[PDB]
């Protein structure tokens, strides 16, 4: 991360020299490390925190900003101060000084502090207002009202599922039967190997492990030519669930009816084929053999 | 509500930290002139058509600032001006600051003031401030190996710190060569103080450290490169600005 | 704590020491190391206590402050004076200056001030509000209440006198307990130490024996000059019994109703102190300290 | 009771609105009073409850119960969880209607800056003017008048307690008696004694009475109940001096006239029975001894 190196005094008079400049959008990156020196000689304050004080412009009251600094060496009088979101909230030239104090019991009872230094703070393309939509936005304000149309969208959706499950299912006696059955059925087309049969014929005498998998827009598949698809170079793979049967050099492959694909079979020179149709490819991976031939289960 | 605040105007002078407006009840900076545009000095030696440039001189540079200092009284006036020029006349170099230009440091010392007013009570008047090194330094920088910087104008560095692998020191950039024979091979730091001495590990040694045709002249350009397997160096300089 | 090293001059200005910069809201931090000269040379306030006095605002008249110095070396001429919050006040340009002086009951004895030193207080997060001064009407409404509680005092006792003087009058028949209670009241105004109440000032830290003696016609004291009285060399010696009591460098000394004697306080340069009023004398003797000052107690 | 009176937009960011402080630790309700506008005209929220939503400072949602639906004015208390943070805090009002049993959305106020400041400084605000000789007459008087007072008040209840509480005629008496029994047995005034002596000084006598002494009981030697002598109590003395002569003057209780013995240096007896009265003299020797007549 990125640090900015000051030698704060106590006692020299110097009042603004001294400037560290921020940008706006600068969550958990821009950091002040200081050193404190007391005439000449590192202070140190042992037993009394850290805090930086920021005096703002036209954002003053009697706690106009203060923050505990959490990084900090007393014994040698070096401190570490990560800018927060409320220090670069404020967009211009204001100044700073770091606090240091020790209190009883709510009360204080010593407070001393560094000379004032310059803390501006850039405009970001975050802070900057801009006209959208005929109205003048600013990031945090859009950004906050997009996720909220996500997040309450989402809980919407959930709750406009779960109240339509309820009328079918718990207003009616054989209702509750209507929704399982419906329910159980996708679960055994897509997770159950029984819809769809392959044959792959091969050299061994033998029982071949063949593994499947799925996958769409694959190197050289998509539409547009190459890498014109969503996602380079294949996008989701799924592990294709399957029921092995075997015969003399064949190999019955049975998979879920989701993953049914009737397109042109490609065997590559090892124990490899491929089914494709346009996007969507299919791959049969054999170990111990050697595919000779491809085909759709029909008899 | 009365509270008699010091003014700091938007081109304030900061003569060793502190603010002559904030030390002298009264004071203000006007203006202050000279530090925005530079001139060269030029060594030329004419012929029949034309003629040469011979050297390129940079010469120090003064800074005049025009003040105002005001007060009712005659002998507080005097008492206050007593102030001024104590802290002003120098036997050595200053540290000055601009209120306009924080980032940048000058390095002077107060020369000529001009002619001053015996009446009215409230003085108008100026005084210069001359400069040995024209350039303003900003913040100090420890790079590792090379500087890749954007630099306005070749930097002459403040330490350089050498930590040697094989036996010998040749630091080299392709104009610069900086050498050492019979250097403390294997893994030991060199410190070569610009604005001082050498070093070697923690104790001086100035007088044995470089060797004949060494170099301590050096001047870092924008992209200066001293990376080599057989050293690890890290070079601490101040950007300058004219 | 933050230290502010200066030498401050009683015959010098002060205007050649640096700028002296302080914080608005530092509580008891920051404090002002301060070195007096007088002449060159260093100023020996021994027997004086330092104030520090901030000079009011012309304009509003407000900001007093005449503060007690707590840490401070006479005999060097240091004092450390940690600003208060009536030191910090103003923010901006501050006139103040140290006066030291030496104090007995109420009246001044000796006073010498610093000349006038100029200090600047930095803006804080923080701005304590002041309350304008009262200190008339404090004092005021003091005293109101306290002839308040005399007038309504008066009534409430005249009222109880009267409501009870039946059974007043009734107490004692004749005055056979009277005589006996004025028969002990002789005795307690004689042999009791409880009346008259006389003040010992000291320069030992700790509690010194006292011992006090009555006598008449000692010499120089006779009325017709020196061997004119009854007994050569003085009369009955009567020892005096006493009620000591101890306060830091002060010894009260009670003594019985019998022994008042407002006359001449004589003190001999040593542990001894005398009270003469024509031929009575009243001796003060003293045990491991020397007496400074004597007076008869009031409050 | 403070309350801020400002104007919210819908369509317009809401950051030109006026500087709204809040007391941390404050004892007085503090109130905001909102007037909902939308394209710069009030809007009428007629059936839709607003909602005080404060953002998380890296999220907490207060139903407004003080509410004018059809003037577009709202009345918001400010809570411990709206005085959470000391300094800028962003929050902005959200309408709601309920559908269901849970609360959707319908329109909000764009978000609006609130500072929080800490209440630091206490009540008792220090003097603008500072005065040390001022407020030591203030202690010095406050304490004559204090100190004043209570013995005063000691003195009134004293006469209270006795005089109207029980019965005059008897507490008087009872008291009276027990203090002339004190100053009999432990003020030196009734019984006087002279010491001659051969200082020319004044010096110390000690005087100390003691019962059944050695050679003193009444059945002989070693008779009495403890040997050697019982209680040894120091006589409280009252001492007068003259040329060679020592007044010791002593309680009433301690009168004994006896037989009168000089001991071979600075002591002296009077024994009457097994009654002993010592007298021991210090830095001198006693000639004589006999008791004063008057």
């Amino acid at each position: 991360m990125t640090e900015h190196f000051i030698t704060l005094s106590t006692t020299e008079p110097n009042n603004n020299i001294g400037i560290v400049k921020l940008r706006h959008a600068d969550v958990n990156s821009q950091a002040i490390v200081a050193q404190i020196v007391e005439n000449g000689q590192p202070k140190n304050f042992e037993g009394l925190q850290p805090f930086f004080c920021l005096m703002a412009q036209e954002a003053t009251g009697q706690g106009v900003s203060e923050e505990s600094v959490v990084s900090f060496d007393a014994k040698n009088g070096t401190l570490k101060y990560v800018a927060s979101d409320n220090a670069l909230q404020f967009v211009g030239r204001n100044e700073a000084y770091f606090s240091f104090r020790k209190q009883e019991g709510g009360r204080w009872i010593e407070q001393f502090s560094t000379r004032t230094f310059h803390y501006i703070v850039e405009k970001s393309i975050y802070s900057q207002p801009f006209k959208d939509s005929n109205y003048w936005w600013t990031f945090k304000e859009l950004y906050r009202i997009f996720n909220k149309y996500i997040e309450d969208g989402k809980k919407s959706w959930e709750q406009f599922v779960e109240a339509n499950r309820e009328i079918l299912e718990s207003i009616d006696p054989g209702g509750v039967l209507l929704a399982k059955v419906i329910d159980i059925e996708k679960i055994v087309n897509e997770k159950v190997p029984a819809g769809f049969k392959f044959v792959l014929e091969h050299d061994s005498e033998y029982q071949p492990e063949v593994k499947v998998t799925s996958y769409k827009n694959a190197i050289g598949t998509e539409t547009d030519g190459f890498d014109s698809g969503p996602v380079f170079g294949g996008g989701t793979i799924y592990n294709v669930p399957v029921s092995l049967s075997y015969d003399r050099q064949k190999v019955y492959v049975e998979m879920p009816k989701s993953y049914t694909l009737a397109g042109d079979i490609i065997l590559i020179d090892d124990g490899t084929l491929l089914v494709i149709k346009e996007t969507q490819v299919l791959c049969f991976k054999m170990s111990d053999a050697k595919i000779t031939k491809g085909y759709v289960f029909v008899a | 509500h009365y509270r008699n605040l010091p003014f700091i105007p938007t081109s304030a002078m900061s003569y060793d930290g502190a603010w002559l407006e904030e030390l002298i009840e009264g004071y203000q900076t006007l203006a202050v002139e000279g530090r925005e545009m530079y001139s060269l000095s030029f060594e030329t030696q004419d012929m029949q058509v034309g003629g040469v440039i011979t050297n390129v001189k940079y010469p120090p540079r003064e800074l005049t600032i025009k003040y105002k200092l005001e007060d009712r009284d005659p002998r507080v006036l005097q008492e206050k001006f007593d102030t001024l020029k104590a802290f002003l006349i120098r036997q050595e170099d200053v540290p000055i600051i601009f209120n306009d230009d924080l980032e940048y440091t000058f390095y002077g010392r107060f020369k000529t003031a001009d002619n001053v007013a015996g009446d009215t009570n409230s003085i108008i008047s100026s005084f210069t401030v001359l400069c040995s090194d024209p350039f303003k330094h900003g913040k100090i920088q420890s790079v590792k190996n090379k500087v890749i910087e954007v630099l306005p104008y070749p930097v002459k560095p403040d330490k350089l710190s050498f930590k040697l692998l094989t036996e010998g020191l040749l630091a080299t950039d392709g104009n610069y060569r900086l050498k050492s024979s019979q250097a403390k091979k294997g893994d030991f730091l060199e410190f070569d103080f610009q604005t001082g001495d050498t070093f070697l590990n923690g104790k001086v040694n100035n007088n044995l450290l470089d060797l004949d045709s060494d170099f301590k002249n050096i001047r870092l350009t924008t992209g200066t490169d001293f990376s080599s397997s057989n050293y690890e160096l890290t070079i601490q300089y101040r950007k300058a600005v004219l």
